[PDB]
């Protein structure tokens, strides 16, 4: 049973997302999280179209 | 926000300086179950999530 | 049954006189000629009373006196069988609910609800009309 | 135009002053100010028939227009000249462009509608409910200029889509998608109102299940 | 818990619920309607609707309990 | 047979009330005929008096057949009643189809309920009469089914009599409305 | 020519497998002919449709979350970036002849499957067929109901469109994520990570075409095996007893009836799949986390869940550094409901102490408490279902959204109590009507005025008269109209337009009357002898 279910068990808190403060869990981060301590993140509208 | 209503803005502790004048930015993810709370009623300034109202 | 008829053509006579008087008094001495709404309604009120009175008069021309139309009648004269009166039925409430569904569908203009209410009306009227005529199940 | 402005003023003074103040500044607790709204706002309010209103409530509903096209143009000219703001796109002959507003790209109009608009009506603009008595109406019976001016001047609880937030080509794409979705027949059969699983379940319970139970009653026996 | 005079077909199936279940059910329903006044809403019309319905439920339970306690209702 | 039949008298009084309903519709029509100014019907309305006469004649024929079916049902012959009422049902259906066809041809020629006041009154009155005709057709179908489902008692004959009463009221109202619309104009 | 072939085939079959005794036992099995005993069969037949169409849909569906550009035939989505599952669903709807028809027949069959399972559950619950020895069969049925609900959920989640993707994100992600201790672990076991992952659709496809269908197939097999070898229940009647089954044998009445019902159900499903549109995916577009629609409702068998989440009032808990969100309530809600559905026979067995073998069903009026509870549960389910649809109700019927929300909130308390009270009184009143009929006789609707002025109604006694001797209630339905006892007579035989000669009418009517007397006499002799 352990060798069966164990392939599905994933730690949700394994730091996998880069951040200007190291590696952090997915649920703690989004695309707005800066990644090199001074990153310019623009608020971009979706034109719904190339670019 | 229309300036004629900017006096009505009450600001959260620790976020008093997150707006740039009349422009506020919030998440488009409902805090209940993650649906896009994407119904902006301007005359009531109400953000509405259609998944569970 | 002469009394009921006679009442109806009395109403007919008065209604016809009033309708003609209204038509004449509006054709001349009114602002825009005949009024065309009171006149129509009064003429067809005359028609309503006329139809009812004429049918009752044709019934009275074809009827020997009943106990209830006969003074000095004795209860024993009226003895016998009266007819069929429904002992119980729950179809009227269903017919009313169906017509209410249709009315709501046509108040808030929803053609699908109108069609559903109309189908429900046909079904409940069928149930009411067929209630004492459905035979025993075949099996 | 002097005649046009005078006709607009003589229409406004007998249809709008009781709520808008007779100098286009609002009546305190009847109506808002009318400075800056412009010809586009006037056209969308009157040509839709929403305006004049009659009751102060959660939302003013759409009605048959209370004037004609020329009178709507006169009122738009009046409110525009007294204030100043957005205008309706005109055509080569002085009217408002209807076919010219129909955009080419309908996939892009659909993407823009789903990102900006479908959140309040639905996927195909069939309408949706709002917080307190308000709602976003069904878009089917609205000509292109009304759609364009509703985007351009958000009336009430509609976000305002300026010409730089939604460019004219984007607005025309959205207009094209809305008209296409209104005018497209359902392919799978009878579209059950275009709302999804709710009419589908009602149809199953009232047609499929009713017919199935009736057939079972026919085949089976009582007692 | 019932007689043939009250429920004719009593021998045929489950036909009685103890009145305690109904009384505590009414009290709990009233408590739920009351506790729904704590939450997130600006307006207070719904609070008065909840109070009115809770009052009706408590009045019904109180009358039923009183009449069974005095003997009229059984 | 020394007493009156109450289903008949109830049907008669209710038919008189329905006559009053059509009185309301006639009052709607006559007004706005006097406001047009003589251009009645106004353009682009051109009454198709070549299809309206045939449906009127078919309605009169259906009334005759319905009375013949009443004659059949008065002597207890359920099958003759069924035949005459099926014929009446088919011819009333033809009348409804002709009315719909004239509706279609008129709407195609710019005459609609929102289009004009004449259109408003004309379609209102004629459509309500058509709804009454459709109700009569439903009554015919229900009566035929009831005759199919039980032995033909005098109660069935009474039901057929009152259904024919309703049909006679309907086509008399249509005669009046045809004379008012396509003749007086 | 075929008689010799039949005889030779039967001889070969008997010489090789000797099935004669068993086949004869299965052909002589007696099934009662009540209409409600057909309800379960609907859930069977639709399921078979769900298999058939399902296999068809497996020949064209690619359940990949990989993102591609459409370049299909549907113009209003040309150049739109979508998942591979959405594109293949579009290809089914537009590029395969009859693909739209198969999709719609499949979705309609799913809806009928759910609805017929619900109606069959209502029949089983109100008739008391869950009683001993049929408790495990109720457990199996409840498991089948839950499995069908989740199977349909996964099914319409398969094409990754805006509506189904929004439903996935709301329910299967938000509720799972918020569970107290293992919620995020469950979410990352199921999705393989965060919600907008890459493995969800293939996993749901595998669960939905193979795993859940296999479990449901095995459970339906065990279910029908139990029903077959635990012979069907029956209602109390003339010839009925706890120790017998009265009905028709399998060959040929029951087999032909079941086959014809299958054909008619297939006809209804085909007509609905052709003439009615269901799930027009191409109008919704590909799923995008940044977009949503106003009309966000699942298929109806899940709607109640959303209604619960719409009505429960934002009650959250904050223990030491931890959050227990509102969605947890919803989960518990569902759990409790499912629990309360699985163990109902044992709950009633404990409460009433009734642990006796039961083969004769109960009329719902004879069990007012259980009927009241069932009406209460149905009222609550309907209220939650409509509270799920309160945005559409608000839009179409002019009512504010907050009004429908508060009506639902107050109703989920007030309405079940009113419905319980009304159902209880209504059941007892139906009992009283039965007793009135049994004690005075059927009211014929005929009124006579006696010579002294007495208006009396003619009563038709159902038994002998001394005024009738009052008969004893025997758990069976009673006639209350005289046309149902044969008083309405028979119409003249013919073709609805032309009569047959009176000799044929006499022969047929006399033969039918003789047959009816013979059948009633046979039932009377069997009843008298056995008792
Ligand atoms: C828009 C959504 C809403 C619309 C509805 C949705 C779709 C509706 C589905 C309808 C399908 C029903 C079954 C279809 C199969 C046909 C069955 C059949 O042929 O047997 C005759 C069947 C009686 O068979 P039986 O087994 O011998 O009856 C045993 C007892 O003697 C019977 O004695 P009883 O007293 O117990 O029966 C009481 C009941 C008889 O009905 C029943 O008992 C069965 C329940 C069905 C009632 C109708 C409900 C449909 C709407 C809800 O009486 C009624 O309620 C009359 C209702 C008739 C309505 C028909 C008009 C609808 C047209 C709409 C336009 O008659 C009916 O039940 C109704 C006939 C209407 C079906 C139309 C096509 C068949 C015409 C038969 C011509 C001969
Ligand atoms: C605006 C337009 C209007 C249009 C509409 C037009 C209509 C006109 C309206 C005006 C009509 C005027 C009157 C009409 C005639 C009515 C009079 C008549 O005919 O009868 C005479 C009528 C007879 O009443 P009575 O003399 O009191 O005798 C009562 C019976 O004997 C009762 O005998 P009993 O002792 O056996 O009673 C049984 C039990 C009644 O039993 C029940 O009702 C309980 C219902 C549910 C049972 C528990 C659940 C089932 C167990 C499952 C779970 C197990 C755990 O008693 C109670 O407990 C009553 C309190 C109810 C509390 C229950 C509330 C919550 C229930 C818990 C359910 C929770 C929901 C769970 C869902 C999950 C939520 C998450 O006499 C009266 O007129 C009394 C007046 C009414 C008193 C009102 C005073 C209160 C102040 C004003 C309100
Ligand atoms: C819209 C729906 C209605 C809502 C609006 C209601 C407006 C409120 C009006 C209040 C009426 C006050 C006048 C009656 C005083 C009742 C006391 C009494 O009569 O004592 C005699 C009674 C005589 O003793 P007994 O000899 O043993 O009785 C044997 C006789 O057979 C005793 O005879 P009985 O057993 O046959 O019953 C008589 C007596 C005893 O029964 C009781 O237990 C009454 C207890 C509650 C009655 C209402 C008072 C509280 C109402 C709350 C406010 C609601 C708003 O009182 C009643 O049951 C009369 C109530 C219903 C009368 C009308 C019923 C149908 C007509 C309605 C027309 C159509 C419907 C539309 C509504 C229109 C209304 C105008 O002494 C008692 O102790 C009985 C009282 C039992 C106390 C238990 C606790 C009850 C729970 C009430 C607490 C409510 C909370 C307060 C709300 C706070 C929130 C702001
Ligand atoms: C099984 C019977 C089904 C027969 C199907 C067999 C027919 C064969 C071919 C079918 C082809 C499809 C039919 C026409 C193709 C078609 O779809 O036609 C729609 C029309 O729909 C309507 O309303 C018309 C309603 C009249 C239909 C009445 C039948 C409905 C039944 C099925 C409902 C019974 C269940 C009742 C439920 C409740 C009962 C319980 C209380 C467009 O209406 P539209 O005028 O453009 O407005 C819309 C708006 O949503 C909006 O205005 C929008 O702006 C527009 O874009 C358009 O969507
Ligand atoms: C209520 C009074 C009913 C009268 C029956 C007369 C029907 C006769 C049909 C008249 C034909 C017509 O006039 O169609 C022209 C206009 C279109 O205008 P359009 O756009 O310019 O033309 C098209 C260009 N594409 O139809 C319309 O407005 C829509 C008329 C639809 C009539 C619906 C019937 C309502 C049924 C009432 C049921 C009552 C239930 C309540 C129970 C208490
Ligand atoms: C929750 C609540 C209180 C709602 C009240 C709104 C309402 C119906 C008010 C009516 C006024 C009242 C209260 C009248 C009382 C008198 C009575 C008893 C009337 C009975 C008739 C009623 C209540 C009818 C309403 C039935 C009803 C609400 C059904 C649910 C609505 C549903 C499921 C709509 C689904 C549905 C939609 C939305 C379509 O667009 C569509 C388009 C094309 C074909 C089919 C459909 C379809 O089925
Ligand atoms: C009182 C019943 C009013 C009458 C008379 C007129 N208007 Fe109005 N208007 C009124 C309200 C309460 C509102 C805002 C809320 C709403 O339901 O719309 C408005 C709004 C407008 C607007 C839009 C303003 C904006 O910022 O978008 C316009 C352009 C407008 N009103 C014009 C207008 C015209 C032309 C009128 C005469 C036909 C008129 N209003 C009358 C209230 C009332
Ligand atoms: C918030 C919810 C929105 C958003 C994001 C959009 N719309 Fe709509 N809309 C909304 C409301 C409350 C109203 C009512 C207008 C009023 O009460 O004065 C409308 C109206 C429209 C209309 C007019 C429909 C008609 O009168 O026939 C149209 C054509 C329309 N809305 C379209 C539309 C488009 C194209 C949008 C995306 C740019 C869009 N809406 C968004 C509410 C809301
Ligand atoms: C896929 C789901 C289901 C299928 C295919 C199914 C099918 C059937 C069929 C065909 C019968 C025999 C005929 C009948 O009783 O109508 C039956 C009987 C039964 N079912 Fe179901 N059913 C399902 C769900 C349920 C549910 C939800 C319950 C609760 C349940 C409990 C029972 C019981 C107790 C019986 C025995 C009836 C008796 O003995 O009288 N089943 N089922
Ligand atoms: C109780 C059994 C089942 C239920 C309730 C059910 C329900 C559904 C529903 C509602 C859909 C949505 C279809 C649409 O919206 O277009 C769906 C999709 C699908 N079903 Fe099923 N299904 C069942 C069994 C099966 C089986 C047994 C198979 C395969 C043998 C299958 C194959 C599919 C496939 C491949 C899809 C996705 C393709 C598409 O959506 O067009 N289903 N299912
Ligand atoms: S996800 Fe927004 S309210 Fe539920």
């Amino acid at each position: 049973l352990v060798a069966f279910i164990g392939g599905l068990i994933k730690n949700p808190w394994k730091p996998v997302v880069p951040t200007a403060e190291g590696k952090k869990a997915v649920l703690w981060t989004s695309g707005w999280t800066p990644r090199f301590k001074g990153e310019t993140i623009y608020l971009a509208r979706a034109t719904g179209r190339e670019s | 926000i229309k300036p004629a209503d900017m006096h009505r803005v009450i600001k959260r502790k620790g976020q008093e300086s997150f707006n740039f004048g009349e422009l506020f930015a919030y998440t488009k993810v409902c805090s209940h179950l993650g649906c896009p709370s994407s119904l902006y009623e301007q005359q009531t300034y109400r953000i509405l999530c259609p998944c569970h109202q | 049954m002469h009394i009921e008829a006679r009442l109806f053509e009395i109403l007919t006579a008065f209604f016809a006189l009033a309708a003609v008087v209204y038509a004449v008094l509006t054709a001349m001495f009114a602002t825009g000629g005949v009024e065309w709404a009171g006149t129509t309604a009064l003429v067809l009120t005359t028609g309503l009373t006329l139809i009812t009175g004429t049918f009752f008069r044709f019934v009275a021309r074809r009827l020997d006196t009943r106990p209830e139309d006969y003074e000095d009648a004795e209860i024993s004269d009226g003895a016998g069988e009266l007819g069929f009166f429904a002992p119980h039925s729950w179809w009227p409430i269903l017919i009313s609910l169906s017509f209410s569904t249709a009315a709501v569908g046509a108040a808030l203009w929803l053609p699908w609800l109108i069609a559903a209410g109309v189908a429900f009306v046909i079904t409940s009227v069928c149930g009411l009309v067929f209630e004492y005529y459905w035979g025993p199940e075949k099996h | 135009q002097s005649a046009l402005l005078r006709t607009g003023k003589q229409l406004f003074e007998t249809s709008c002053v009781s709520c808008h103040g007779a100098n286009l500044q609002g009546v305190p607790d009847r109506g808002p100010s009318l400075i800056g709204t412009g010809e586009a706002a006037v056209y969308f309010q009157v040509s839709t028939g929403r305006m004049p209103a009659m009751r102060g409530e959660a939302q003013a509903p759409s009605k048959p227009p209370h004037f004609d096209e020329s009178q709507i143009d006169a009122l738009g000219a009046y409110v525009q000249a007294n204030g100043g703001g957005p205008t309706v796109p005109r055509d080569d002959h002085g009217a408002v462009a209807q076919e010219s507003l129909i955009g080419g790209d309908v996939a892009r109009g659909g993407d823009l509608f789903r990102l900006n608009c479908a959140s309040c009506h639905n996927f195909t603009g069939k309408g949706g409910a709002l917080s307190s008595g308000k709602y976003a109406p069904d878009l089917g019976d609205a000509n292109p200029a009304q759609i364009y001016t509703a985007m351009l001047t958000g009336p009430q609880n509609m976000p305002k889509f300026s010409d730089r937030q939604l460019t004219p080509d984007e607005k025309r794409d959205i207009v094209a998608y809305v008209r296409e979705s209104a005018e497209t027949p359902s392919y799978g059969g009878y579209g059950l109102g275009g709302f999804g699983p709710a009419p589908e379940g009602m149809a199953m319970w009232i047609i499929g299940m009713v017919a199935a139970i009736g057939v079972a009653m026919w085949i089976g026996s009582r007692a | 818990g019932v007689d043939v005079e009250d429920v004719p077909s009593a021998e045929w199936g489950w036909s009685h619920m103890p009145i305690g279940v109904m009384h505590i059910g009414g009290l709990l329903s009233a408590a739920f309607l009351l506790v729904m006044m704590r939450g997130n809403h600006v307006g207070h019309v719904e609070d008065w609707f909840l109070i009115g319905f809770a009052a009706v439920i408590v009045a019904l339970v109180g009358r039923n309990w009183w009449l069974r306690r005095r003997g009229w209702i059984r | 047979l020394n007493r009156p039949n109450m289903v008949s008298v109830g049907t008669i009084v209710w038919l008189s009330s329905e006559l009053m309903f059509f009185a309301g519709l006639f009052a709607m029509y006559f007004t706005a005929r006097a406001q047009a100014g003589g251009a009645w019907p106004p353009e682009p309305t051109e009454l198709n008096l070549a299809l309206a006469v045939p449906v009127t004649l078919v309605l009169i024929a259906s009334s005759f057949t319905c009375q013949m079916g009443v004659f059949a049902a008065e002597r207890g012959d359920v099958f003759g009643l069924r035949r005459w009422y099926v014929i009446t049902f088919l011819m009333g259906l033809f009348f409804v189809l002709g009315q719909g066809y004239e509706y279609i041809h008129l709407v195609e020629h710019g005459t609609t309920i929102p289009g004009s006041a004449y259109g408003s009154v004309f379609y209102l009155a004629t459509g309500f009469h058509g709804l009454h005709v459709i109700g009569g057709l439903v009554a015919f179908v229900l009566l035929l089914a009831r005759t199919k489902m039980s032995k033909f008692t005098p109660a069935q004959a009474t039901a057929a009599i009152v259904v024919s009463y309703y049909w006679h009221f309907v086509d008399i109202v249509w005669i009046a409305l045809f004379a008012t619309i396509y003749f007086v104009r | 020519d075929f008689a010799k072939l039949a005889a030779a085939q039967g001889d070969a079959i008997d010489s090789r497998y000797h099935p004669s005794a068993a086949v004869r036992r299965q052909l002589n099995k007696v099934f009662p002919t009540h209409w409600s005993f057909l309800l379960g069969e609907i859930a069977l037949y639709s399921f078979i449709i769900l298999l058939l169409t399902g296999v068809w849909l497996t020949l064209f569906f690619d359940p990949s979350m990989a993102h591609v550009t459409y370049d299909g035939v549907y113009q209003p989505l040309r150049g739109v970036q979508m998942s591979r599952a959405y594109e293949t669903a579009l290809d089914i709807s537009f590029e395969v002849r009859g693909g739209l028809f198969v999709r719609q027949v499949h979705h309609w069959a799913a809806l009928m499957f759910a609805a017929s399972i619900m109606v069959h559950l209502a029949r089983i619950f109100f008739t008391g067929a869950f009683r001993r020895p049929r408790e495990a069969n109720w457990v199996i049925g409840s498991l089948l109901l839950i499995l069908a609900m989740f199977e349909g959920y996964f099914g319409y989640s398969l094409p990754d469109d805006l509506l189904s993707g929004t439903g996935i994100r709301a329910a299967l992600s938000g509720i799972t994520m918020g569970m107290p201790v293992i919620g995020t672990w469950l979410h990352w076991a199921l999705f393989g990570g965060d919600f907008p992952g890459e493995i969800l659709i293939p996993r749901l496809y595998a669960l939905h075409i193979l795993l859940i269908p296999g479990i449901i197939l095995a459970l339906i097999g065990a279910h029908l095996a139990l029903v077959w070898f635990q012979k069907h229940t029956q209602f109390p009647g003339p010839g009925r007893t706890e120790t017998n089954v009265v009905g028709v044998r399998v060959m040929p009445v029951f087999a032909v009836k079941s086959g014809a019902f299958f054909a008619m159900i297939t006809g209804v499903l085909g007509l609905m799949g052709g003439l009615l549109t269901i799930n027009p995916i191409w109008n919704l577009g590909p799923y995008k986390p940044s977009q949503v629609s106003a009309g966000s409702q699942p298929d109806f068998y899940m709607m109640w869940t959303e209604g619960l989440a719409r009505l429960w009032p934002a009650w959250e808990f904050y223990p030491f550094g931890h959050t227990i969100p509102q969605g947890v309530w919803v989960a518990v809600g569902m759990g409790l409901v499912f629990a309360l559905l699985i163990a109902y026979p044992f709950i009633e067995k404990k409460v009433t102490g009734d642990d006796a073998h039961h083969n004769l069903l109960q009329r719902p009026r004879d069990v007012p408490v259980r009927t009241a509870i069932g009406s209460m549960a149905i009222a609550l389910y309907l209220l939650l279902t409509f509270a799920c649809m309160n945005d559409i109700i608000a839009l179409k019927f002019h009512i504010s959204l907050n009004a429908t929300t508060w009506i639902g909130r107050i109703g989920m308390v007030v309405l079940p109590a009113i419905v319980y009270f009304v159902a209880y009184r209504w059941a007892i009143s139906l009992q009283r009507s039965d007793r009135e009929v049994l004690e005075h006789g059927v009211e014929t609707g005929i009124i006579k005025r006696l010579p002294h002025g007495a208006y009396v109604e003619l009563h038709q006694p159902l038994g002998p008269v001394d005024h009738p001797i009052p008969l004893e209630y025997a758990g069976a339905p009673l006639p209350k109209r005289m046309n149902k006892l044969g008083s309405g007579g028979a119409p003249g035989t013919g073709s609805f337009l032309f009569p047959d000669p009176a000799v044929e009418h006499e022969a047929l009517t006399e033969a039918a009357h003789a047959s009816e007397h013979k059948s009633l006499t046979a039932l009377k002799e069997h009843q008298d002898r056995i008792h």
